[PDB]
């Protein structure tokens, strides 16, 4: 019932590990399968290439954005931005998946896995799913970020797709 | 730039 995607990471080619996130359809339908269609790219475009262009240890690893790859880009299955669904889910803690914006109902492409508890995005940013498998595979990628969010290596989403 |  709910999908599960999943994400071959590589550091500069050199491949890391394997994420794979259980998105909350149950709860949160149209964002859960704007990134699982994304995942899949079965529209032609996703994010099998792209990179983690934002990694702030101790805060949240954020990716997504294939037009632009630096944050000011990205693109839904619905256009280029549908709205907040809901806030029913919150950010507990590490492995929470969510998406970034540019405010209210800006949602794209672009989301964040946090790699700590952010209670101060509850009700700003839309949750909709956790890491099922791999979370230390997450955290070993704080280890290429900066305060500031710069990385050193590029950490792609060198492969993606759906198991369930 | 968000999430801040």
């Amino acid at each position: 019932v709910n999908p599960t995607v999943f994400f071959d990471i590589a550091v500069d080619g050199e491949p890391l590990g394997r994420v794979s996130f259980e998105l909350f359809a149950d709860k949160v339908p149209k964002t859960a399968e704007n990134f699982r269609a994304l995942s899949t790219g079965e529209k032609g475009f996703g994010y099998k290439g792209s990179c983690f262009h934002r990694i702030i240890p101790g805060f949240m690893c954020q990716g997504g954005d294939f037009t632009r790859h630096n944050g000011t880009g990205g693109k839904s299955i619905y256009g280029e931005k549908f709205e907040d669904e809901n806030f029913i889910l919150k950010h507990t803690g590490p492995g929470i998946l969510s998406m970034a914006n540019a405010g209210p109902n800006t949602n794209g492409s672009q989301f964040f896995i946090c790699t700590a508890k952010t209670e101060w995005l509850d009700g700003k940013h839309v949750v909709f799913g956790k890491v099922k498998e791999g979370m230390n595979i997450v955290e070993a990628m704080e280890r290429f970020g900066s305060r500031n969010g710069k990385t050193s290596k590029k950490i792609t989403i060198a492969d993606c797709g759906q198991l369930e | 730039a968000a999430p801040f």
